[PDB]
RNA sequence: CGCGACCUCAGAUCAGACGUGGCGACCCGCUGAAUUUAAGCAUAUUAGUCAGCGGAGGAAAAGAAACUAACCAGGAUUCCCUCAGUAACGGCGAGUGAACAGGGAAGAGCCCAGCGCCGAAUCCCCGCCCCGCGGGGCGCGGGACAUGUGGCGUACGGAAG
RNA sequence: AGGCUAAAUACCGGCACGAGACCGAUAGUCAACAAGUACCGUAAGGGAAAGUUGAAAAGAACUUUGAAGAGAGAGUUCAA
RNA sequence: GAGCCUUGAAGCCUAGGGCGCGGGCCCGGGUGGAGCCGCCGCAGGUGCAGAUCUUGGUGGUAGUAGCAAAUAUUCAAACGAGAACUUUGAAGGCCGAAGUGGAGAAGGGUUCCAUGUGAACAGCAGUUGAACAUGGGUCAGUCGGUCCUGAGAGAUGGGCG
RNA sequence: CGACUCUUAGCGGUGGAUCACUCGGCUCGUGCGUCGAUGAAGAACGCAGCUAGCUGCGAGAAUUAAUGUGAAUUGCAGGACACAUUGAUCAUCGACACUUCGAACGCACUUGCGGCCCCGGGUUCCUCCCGGGGCUACGCCUGUCUGAGCGUCGCUU
């Protein structure tokens, strides 16, 4: 039996939960069975069995993630942690249209008097 | 039991509760040089050690 | 002659990624040639060799003559290792002889579809 | 790091120096016996085609 | 004027250095005023600042500072300059009209100590043994 | 520590001239990048000719160099207007305009 | 002491932890030299302090 | 009795493990570190030694989040995932 | 006595947003010695450096003259070669030490307070609709700032009716 | 006595990068290696030593003396 | 230099042969296993007998001094290849309650306990240990910290800088 | 005659000098400009089946998900061996996660003591009752709420 992502990804949270528990229920009989001594083909199987929670909590968290940007996409003052991560820098960039934005003096200027192509040799 | 040392004698007492299905009368907790947490737990006398260690597997 | 400026000469530089390489690297690294017939066959210079090839050795202790088929791909140690190749130890237990894929002519390649893939753009790319 | 590593030269010492080596280039003596081989090779300075 | 820290008007040095009590501190207080309004609020950029008031002992002054993300500055394209991180802490840089003044710089023969951008700009390309490969 | 029949040197070496040594190891990386410079400007900012605007014709003031001739900056308001074309559309033309210099 | 904080005790922890020889696997790797922990410290010679 | 005699009441130790840097500077009847000065707001650095900044500044740990920094830098913080 | 307006203020775990700290090779601001030299040592040199403190950016600073010059005049700042180890400072001892030209790389110029003219024609915030992908920005209705002065027209090269 | 502005300029920190009339384990960075590590001082701080088997461990099966360390035969390797 | 070579380069040794006045060099013989030299020009971090020279190693001393502060050990047996020292029986002594006894604070950090080994450690020795390897061991409402202030240290208001 | 002492040579013994090699430094030059309140640098602790250090990570802990390549990692048993299902390792990493101290932020820090709001079981509810989740540092900007004056004024008793 396997554990793959692309079937994790298809079922709802009700069976994902189940299944976690059905896998740290297994994690802890191992567990004893890791502290008791004649066990020794089941550490290969304990290591794939936490390496399978770690892809379990990995989509869970994933879809819970996608399911609250599906309701904060668009909306005013998004969560701190929806919010882009980049550098600090460049969440100090003004905008796009704040740096496009020019002074109307300015933009009649550039309305009248714009800037030309040419070529001097005769 | 090894327990981590975050937790207290209450939530080693739920959780023996919720995961073996059986009563605690009390837990003593030390504090085991490797690292981590011993944890005595003393059952009510309804259930049997023994029967919990062979159900438990040690 | 080199002409890019973006790689190196270094003799440092290059016997540090050639002994710090990859995976994925070593693959290319270990690298065979193939017979002539199966060269005019699949009109290719070389390939990388896996598990399941059949080696003709040409050239150290073992010559010639001896087509068997490999076990083990030690990339670690640059060195695969084949089945009919055989030295005893001191106590009669057999070990493979260690042996590297440069001096390695295959002459029977394992058919997958990624390697139908990979032989396709080696065709398509030699033109 | 200062050390004087570069040293100009003079650039009449310059073409002085082209002028020589090109002249010198020309006598069949200095070519052998700085070791070119030069026994079946036809006659000094060899010009070729423009096809070349 | 300020008083130098050294206990007991101790200098240990030659007798160049012994005037403890009269060091008379190039910056002006108009820039002790613009530092201090400016690291006590490093939130706001010190833009100006001016006299309002002496008497004998306490000099007064009035400071105008400006909010680098009040959306009124941040649209307004004849103030947008001082949102730029170069212009953070101008009044510990020396960069308003103050910090210029203090430190003395300008076009003309009577500016030639600082000859471009700042005095240790000057010291700088005024002491650079300069060497080429070719000498 | 002075010798026979020399010149009286004051060398400049008391200051710790050993930190600031700029020594000009970097001379052809300017070259290359000052070409590649001047051709990436012809290439991509326009057809306008390498060192577009002109320059006019300007004596040096001195009692040395007022017999010779030289490229100046701009060209003069006063000449601007004789010449008969606005300020801003002289400089989109191409002409360099100075406001200081007078006649 | 016999009795003390509990960061003093995730110390001695750890150096317990530390306190323990070269297993006989990693010396029969591949491309390996190390032979014997250099870092053995003995509660004699060398003290931690704290 | 200098020496050897009065090594023996060496007894209570002053300095104790700190909490920022954790390199046993904490001076406890002073309540202040010997190496960053935990109570100031800022780390205890000088020109005088650079091998106290060999050892203290950036570099010699982890850089946890400063690598990935790096990383993230080295294609421009990109906000979109993969194609298929 | 009470109610209300304005001005000075306090409170909050009020809504939204901001500074702390680190690296610090380059850059900016302060102040800051002595060993050394002067064969001695005080002025001087070391040095407006070393150490100390405060700041930001890939550059920083400076930058459109309260300029240079004094003749057939030039014309923002920076960088290099010259000027020049020169003018000059200095127990005129030791030593220190520029600038204007001139030739090159680079070239980009501008804005505001005042003066009057526009019935504040201006900005911040709140709520819903018009909107497209990976996401936030124009238009509708009322809460504030602002007449003790928003914005347009204006910049010493003149400007406005 | 108000303010902005890119270019030429600087960079021994950092991310990759290419080259060398340079050095060769007492040299070159303190550090080619589990190096700011071992260790020392209460602390500020100080601060090392240390590369190489073979082509592949094929690292010496087995006999024998001694309890073993070790040794004599035998064997692998071009070479013990 | 169509230089030298895995049919053996550099390096090292040599009661071998020789040259030059000398700096040094060439050849032979023995280990070694992968690089080296000659001429012409060029550039050096370019020659060691010293510096109470730096690092590393090794002699005479030398199997020498020294294993001497605190009254003392002796017989038999046992595990063991091995006993002046390990364990037990017995005898004789010491510490003699201000102890060579029973437990604590600071400090140490696993040294506490069991099993196994005795190259390494203990200044001889071990079958022994605080050495080494493996495995264990510290359980609190009522013991203490946590609470309180003491001498004192300290932030805000305020002031200075 | 032997013993002791001296000089050579052969062989043997701590010693690692010379020679040869380099996943190392040093110097120079070019390209880009990059930390943090959305928790930086640094530190503590923990994580592998056998795992002390370095390296890599953070209770999802020797890496998770996705993309690319394409049959391995390896010292040892085991484990997925499947590829006319999805696929091991490796690199990229753009999606999730990132214990504690730390500008460190509820207080000083002894992992102690709290205070609000919500949810689950404990006498089905506060009354100093267990677990879980969110908040609770200073200064300051804009706007909102409340009130202080014998600061100035309007209307009225
Ligand atoms: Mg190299
Ligand atoms: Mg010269
Ligand atoms: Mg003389
Ligand atoms: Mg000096
Ligand atoms: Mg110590
Ligand atoms: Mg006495
Ligand atoms: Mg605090
Ligand atoms: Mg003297
Ligand atoms: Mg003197
Ligand atoms: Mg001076
Ligand atoms: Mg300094
Ligand atoms: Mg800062
Ligand atoms: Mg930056
Ligand atoms: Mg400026
Ligand atoms: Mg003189
Ligand atoms: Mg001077
Ligand atoms: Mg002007
Ligand atoms: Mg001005
Ligand atoms: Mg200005
Ligand atoms: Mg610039
Ligand atoms: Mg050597
Ligand atoms: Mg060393
Ligand atoms: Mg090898
Ligand atoms: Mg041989
Ligand atoms: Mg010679
Ligand atoms: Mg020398
Ligand atoms: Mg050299
Ligand atoms: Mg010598
Ligand atoms: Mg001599
Ligand atoms: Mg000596
Ligand atoms: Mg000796
Ligand atoms: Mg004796
Ligand atoms: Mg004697
Ligand atoms: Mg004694
Ligand atoms: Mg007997
Ligand atoms: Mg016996
Ligand atoms: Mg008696
Ligand atoms: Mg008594
Ligand atoms: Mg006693
Ligand atoms: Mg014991
Ligand atoms: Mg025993
Ligand atoms: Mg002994
Ligand atoms: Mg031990
Ligand atoms: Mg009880
Ligand atoms: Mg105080
Ligand atoms: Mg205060
Ligand atoms: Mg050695
Ligand atoms: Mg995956
Ligand atoms: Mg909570
Ligand atoms: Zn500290």
């Amino acid at each position: 039996a396997k554990i793959k992502a692309r079937d994790l990804r298809g079922k709802k949270k009700e069976e994902l939960l189940k299944q976690l528990d059905d896998l740290k229920v297994e994690l802890s009989q191992l567990r004893v069975a890791k502290v008791t001594g004649g066990a020794a083909s089941k550490l290969s199987k304990i290591r794939v069995v936490r390496k399978s929670i770690a892809r379990v909590l990995t989509v869970i968290n994933q879809t819970q993630k996608e399911n609250l940007r599906k309701f904060y996409k668009g909306k005013k003052y998004k969560p701190l942690d929806l919010r882009p991560k980049k550098t600090r820098a460049m969440r100090r960039r003004l905008n796009k249209h704040e740096e496009n934005l020019k002074t109307k003096k300015q933009q009649r200027k550039e309305r009248l008097y714009p800037l030309r192509k040419y070529a001097v040799k005769a | 039991f090894i327990v981590d040392v975050k937790a207290n004698k209450h939530q080693i007492k739920q959780a023996v509760k919720k995961l073996y299905d059986i009563d605690v009368a009390k837990v003593n907790t030390l504090i085991r040089p490797d690292g981590e947490k011993k944890a005595y737990v003393r059952l009510a006398p309804d259930y049997d050690a023994l029967d919990v260690a062979n159900k438990i597997g040690i | 002659m080199k002409f890019n400026p973006f790689v190196t000469s270094d003799r440092s530089k290059n016997r540090k990624r050639h002994f710090n390489a990859p995976s994925h690297i070593r693959r290319k690294i270990m690298s065979s040639p193939l017979s002539k017939e199966l060269r005019q066959k699949y009109n290719v210079r070389s390939m990388p060799i896996r598990k399941d090839d059949e080696v003709q050795v040409v050239r150290g202790h073992y010559k010639g003559q001896q087509i068997g088929k490999v076990v083990q791909v030690y990339r670690k140690k640059y060195v695969i290792y084949i089945e009919r190749v055989q030295r005893e130890k001191a106590n009669g237990t057999t070990v493979h002889v260690g042996i590297h894929p440069s001096k390695v002519v295959i002459t029977r390649l394992k058919l997958d579809k990624d390697r139908k893939k990979i032989l396709e753009r080696k065709a398509k790319s030699r033109q | 790091t200062w050390r004087r590593w570069h040293r100009r030269v003079n650039t009449t010492q310059k073409r002085y120096a082209i002028c020589s080596a090109l002249a010198a280039s020309a006598l069949p003596a200095l070519v052998m016996s700085k070791g070119h081989r030069i026994e079946e090779v036809p006659e000094l300075p060899l010009v070729v085609e423009d096809k070349v | 004027g300020r008083k130098r820290p050294v206990p007991k008007g101790a200098t240990y040095g030659k007798p160049v250095h012994h005037g403890v009590n009269q060091l008379k501190f190039a910056r002006s207080l108009q820039s002790v005023a613009e530092e201090r309004a400016g690291r006590h609020c490093g939130a706001l950029r010190v833009l100006n600042s001016y006299w309002v008031g002496e008497d004998s002992t306490y000099k007064f002054f009035e400071v105008i500072l400006i909010d680098p993300f009040h959306k009124a500055i941040r649209r307004n394209p004849d103030t947008q300059w001082i949102t730029k991180p170069v212009h953070k802490h101008r009044e510990m840089r020396g960069l308003t009209s103050a910090g210029r003044k203090s430190r003395g710089l300008g076009k003309g023969h009577k500016f030639h100590h600082t000859i471009g951008g700042s005095r240790r700009a000057a010291w700088r390309r005024r002491n650079t043994l300069q060497l080429h490969r070719y000498r | 520590a002075p010798s026979r029949n020399g010149m009286v040197l004051k060398p400049h070496f008391h200051k710790d001239w050993q930190r600031r040594v700029a020594t000009w190891f970097n001379q052809p990386a300017r070259k290359i990048r000052r070409r590649k410079a001047r051709q990436a400007k012809a290439r991509r900012i326009a057809p306008r000719p390498a060192s577009g605007p002109i320059r006019p014709i300007v004596r040096c003031p001195t009692v040395r160099y007022h017999t010779k001739v030289r490229a100046g900056r701009g060209f003069s308001l006063e000449e601007l207007r004789v010449a008969g074309i606005h300020k801003k559309v002289a400089r989109t033309i191409g002409i360099s305009v100075d406001p200081r210099r007078r006649n | 002491s016999s009795h003390k904080t509990f960061r003093i005790k995730r110390f001695l922890a750890k150096k317990q932890k530390q306190n323990r020889p070269i297993p006989q696997w990693i010396r029969m790797k591949t491309g390996n030299k190390i032979r014997y922990n250099s870092k053995r410290r003995h509660w004699r010679r060398t003290k931690l302090g704290l | 009795t200098k020496g050897t005699s009065s090594f023996g009441k060496r007894r209570n130790k002053t300095h104790t493990l700190c909490r920022r840097c954790g390199s046993k500077a904490y001076h406890l009847q002073k309540s202040t570190c010997g190496k960053c000065g935990y109570p100031a707001k800022r780390k205890r650095k000088y020109n005088w030694s650079a091998k106290a900044k060999r050892r203290n500044t950036t570099g010699t740990g982890r850089m946890r989040h400063l690598k990935i920094v790096y990383r993230r830098f080295r294609h421009g913080f990109r906000e979109g995932t993969t194609p298929k």
